[PDB]
């Protein structure tokens, strides 16, 4: 042991599943740490730093991978249909632990189990106070609603906030944010500390509360009907919104329509929606994946994985999740590790084990 | 069966006192007193009294939910510290200044095993000499569990919204 | 008398030098306003919002100039040599303002004369307290301090503020801003808004409270040499190498743990200081981002090149041109309310004609050319 961390290579992917802090963790805990060069050039992370801390620089991916017990990365590895046998390269009867997706990926889950591989899908951590600190659907999607708000502004012809001057004054920024929660309350607090007036909405009603404890104003005054009802009170504030940011997902499912191609036409050129939701859809119908697409005068921004746009904030604390996930499994004296069954941290987030999938959802 | 102080009680104990630690949580965000908590601050800070912001990971309902309101209410970096670094210094502080928050200090999450907030890392508030909770009711916080902390000798229970009670207590100074 | 505004055909420049409350004001002082069609499209300005206000809308840029008695542009009017002759399609004997950059462009200035239009360069206001309100540096440069920390946060691959998280803490974003002007300032006030830590320097001594005043930390160098460093108009002279060692010096300490530099730093007649230099940026941590503001007066840092993004030595140094065109729909209305304010003065009550009082020291140092003859003592 003998953990390895390599580069990610799925396109746009910056991120990476270590940090020099986490480095030095794990070589107290016993660890000999291995990482591939260049594998957090993205993360702003150099390999000198990662060698400072006490981590060995291994040349390739296949030597970084090759005697590992333990295999930490970010998105799940590749398989042969793909094209990249990324699962070839990890040792059998080894532990991966990853954002897997293995709900929604059951080939990757097929190929883990063919080499004996026990994985460990980091996204299905179960909602627990103990679990907060290993939580990388909260981490990441924290990150990506502040940058909502940043690629927002950017994409915006005017300033956010209000500005009295000797020429006149220019107003605030209007911005709407539809679901309000990690990302959403994150892209709140953001856009109100920039100067902008902020309106938010949500279909969960304690949110409302949470909406107004960041200075927002939440948008009610007084099967698929959530749809049709919502957009009334909605519109009006729609009609006078500059940035629009979406962030609403149903956990498997396609995610819901919250603007309409008919509510992108009543909004004033020179808007922007940035939709978070796009990879699942999108919660507008206009937007594209990896896109900035203009219609009707709105900039419809539908960029690809929000978090490695801020891949040297974003890496740190997944490996932070990672570790804080990993330590309390560490017998300290006899350098092993030994995943408590009995623990609901390693039970809710196994998904294959000793060559046998192991998850009731992908049993046979 | 709570000793249940209000503003007058309450402001007093941290006059003199030497040391306050300022613990803010999501009621604190609910009420948005944070203008009305470092004004406070500055009347405990130019008295002489030692002010800092112990703020837990999870405080309030998102991540940096204490930080984005500290900062626009202008409570400077140097005083505001995390979990790990000010955990130690509840031994030497008088008064444990809670303001909204409840979770975030409560035993039961390194006492009690049956609970769902069990092995959490929390705020070590009850090592100061006095806790004062700022808190409308005897309501649970997030978790829905109660508190052993509100009904124990050196806990002081102020009942009433956090900025209108820091108002309050800004009063008495 | 009739007044017209074209829209901006240069490469990039999506402003205009009007508005809707603008034209209302022109229509009040007596003047027919003949916007081009589809010329604040790029400052989100409709032609309904102007015909709304009192405008016409014309369907080419020469048929809005035709017949028009003044003109309002923002840049320069394209030379015949340029690409388009714009120049021509003015009416003779008609009056100019905008932001002509008279100094450094001569041709568009004799092309000017040869048609006898009356041209007022606004880049050439003096700067008095009472003309603020009709100054286009001040306006642009302090959207374009703004739009430098938007243009950082974006290059940027960590988080301005800090949050306190689960996962650990992000640590906040260390800013530093060379430079502490109209654009320095509203740069540090845009930074401290996203949560970051404010370092700056300046070489003038007055800016040391304003810089405080934000919640940003000054850079002291020189405190007896500051004090003769601001000019009788309150811009900066060149201070010599010696403090340039001095300051370069000073400024180390924090720009290895600075994450975002903004340089602003301009001296009149004079390419810019060189503030940061290529053994300074080699210095600096990797993901870091220079955002250098003077890169079309030569550059504060020497790798920075006209309308790109340059990466070297694992930092960003980030050279956009015409930045307040980045924030054009912002920008419009007050570049439009610049002129506005410079004109209006000298409109007259019920004759319905204008008279530029060449008393007004304000009128005698904008204007360039007047019925074909340079009266500008270039
Ligand atoms: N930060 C994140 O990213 C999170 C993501 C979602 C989940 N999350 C959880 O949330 C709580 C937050 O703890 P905290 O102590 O800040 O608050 P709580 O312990 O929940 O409760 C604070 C108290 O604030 C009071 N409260 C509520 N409103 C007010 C006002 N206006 N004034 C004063 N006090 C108020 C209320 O009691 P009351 O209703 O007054 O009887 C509550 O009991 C913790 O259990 C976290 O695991 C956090
Ligand atoms: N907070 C924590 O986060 C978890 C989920 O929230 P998250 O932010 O991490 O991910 P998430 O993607 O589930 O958040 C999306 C938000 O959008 C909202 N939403 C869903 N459909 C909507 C619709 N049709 N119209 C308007 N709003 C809609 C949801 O209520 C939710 O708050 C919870 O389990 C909780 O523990
Ligand atoms: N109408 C008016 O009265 C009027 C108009 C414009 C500006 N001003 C005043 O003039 C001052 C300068 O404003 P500006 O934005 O036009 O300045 P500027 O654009 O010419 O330059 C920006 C800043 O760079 C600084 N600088 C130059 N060389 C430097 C170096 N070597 N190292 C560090 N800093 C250096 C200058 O001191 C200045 O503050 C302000 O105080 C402003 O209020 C007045």
């Amino acid at each position: 042991m003998k953990i390895a961390i390599p580069k990610e290579r799925r396109p746009g992917e910056d991120r990476v599943a270590i940090s020099p802090e986490v480095v030095k963790k794990l070589v107290g805990l016993g660890f000999e740490v291995i990482v591939e060069q260049g594998a957090g050039v993205g993360a702003s992370i150099t390999d000198d730093a990662l060698t400072a801390a006490g981590a060995t620089i291994a040349s390739t991916a296949a030597q970084a991978l090759s005697q590992a017990d333990v295999v930490w990365k970010v998105q799940r590895p590749m398989t042969a249909e793909e094209g990249t046998d990324e699962v070839a390269l990890i040792k059998e009867g080894a532990v991966l632990m990853c954002h897997l997706g293995a709900l929604t990926n059951r080939p990757v889950v097929e190929a883990l189990t063919k080499r004996k591989i026990t994985a460990y899908a980091m996204e299905l951590m179960p909602r627990i106070s103990r679990a907060q600190s290993m939580d990388i659907l909260s981490s990441q999607s924290n990150l990506a609603g502040y940058r909502a708000v940043i690629d927002g502004a950017y994409e915006f012809a005017r300033a956010f906030p209000m500005m009295m001057t000797a020429a006149g004054t220019v107003p605030p920024a209007r911005v709407l944010v539809f679901g309000v929660g990690v990302a959403g309350l994150q892209a709140i607090a953001t856009a109100k500390r920039l100067g902008a007036v902020v309106m938010a909405t949500d279909v969960r009603a304690a949110t409302k509360e949470q909406v107004e404890s960041l200075g927002g104003k939440f948008i009610t005054v007084d099967g698929e009907e959530f749809r049709k009802k919502q957009a009334e009170a909605v519109l009006k504030e729609l009609v006078k919104t500059d940035i629009a940011i979406t962030t609403a997902l149903i956990p498997g499912k396609p995610a819901p329509v919250l603007i309409t191609e008919e509510m992108v036409t009543k909004m004033k050129p020179g808007s922007v929606i940035i939709d978070l939701a796009v990879e699942a859809g999108g919660n507008c119908p206009l937007s594209e994946p990896g896109k900035i697409v203009v219609k009707h005068g709105v900039k419809i921004v539908g960029h690809t994985n929000v978090p490695s746009r801020v891949a040297a904030d974003a890496s740190p604390l997944f490996a932070k999740n990672l570790l804080n996930f990993l330590t309390p499994h560490v017998d300290k004296d006899t350098k092993t590790l030994v995943m408590k069954l009995e623990d609901e941290t390693v039970s809710g987030t196994c998904v294959t084990r000793d060559g046998a999938i192991v998850h009731p959802a992908l049993t046979g | 069966s709570v000793k249940a102080g209000s503003a007058e009680d309450a402001a007093f104990i941290m006059k003199n006192a030497s040391k306050v630690i300022i613990v803010p949580g999501y009621g604190m965000a609910v009420a948005q007193a944070q203008h009305a908590l470092r004004e406070m601050a500055d009347v405990l800070k130019k008295e002489g009294v030692e002010v800092s912001y112990a703020i837990h990971p999870v405080a309030g309902r998102m991540p940096g939910h204490m930080n984005v309101l500290l900062a626009e209410a202008n409570v400077p970096y140097d005083e505001v510290f995390e979990l790990e670094e000010i955990n130690s210094s509840f031994q030497t502080a008088d008064v444990a200044f809670v303001i909204g928050a409840n979770d975030v200090t409560n035993p039961a999450a390194k006492t009690d095993p049956s609970s769902p907030i069990y092995g959490m890392p929390i705020l070590d508030v009850e090592k100061a000499g006095t806790v004062l909770f700022i808190k409308r009711s005897m309501a649970s916080g997030y978790a829905g569990v109660e508190n052993e902390l509100f009904f124990r000798n050196n806990t002081m229970m102020l009942f009433g919204d956090a900025k209108k009670m820091t108002e309050q207590i800004v009063q008495a100074m």
